[PDB]
């Protein structure tokens, strides 16, 4: 109608609850094979400025 | 093709928020490019 709203696709819950299945997240790769971000991508955990 | 792939190579984003228990967590990341070294890829 006059409205209007988004839309988002989202892992699901506990898809990520933590660090562990976040690196244990996929993504595409060149060579056509599923890849773990935390093969390539380094996740640690560090305070910051509110 | 080369300086599409390059340029888009070349980003960040937010997590926004993960929550354990009570405690949120700002999910950030950066594969910002910083060196020349980093250039090579």
């Amino acid at each position: 109608e006059d409205r209007s709203y988004n839309v988002v696709a989202r892992f699901i819950g506990s898809s990520r609850n933590d660090p562990e299945a976040i690196g244990n997240l996929t993504l595409t790769a060149a060579n056509g094979a599923h890849v773990a971000l935390a093969q390539v991508a380094h996740i640690r955990l560090a305070e910051g400025e509110t | 093709q080369i300086t599409q792939a390059i340029s888009e190579n070349n980003a960040n984003a937010g997590g926004s928020i993960l929550n354990r228990g009570e405690q949120g967590l700002v999910v950030r990341g950066v594969g910002l490019i910083r060196n020349l070294d980093d250039l090579g890829n």
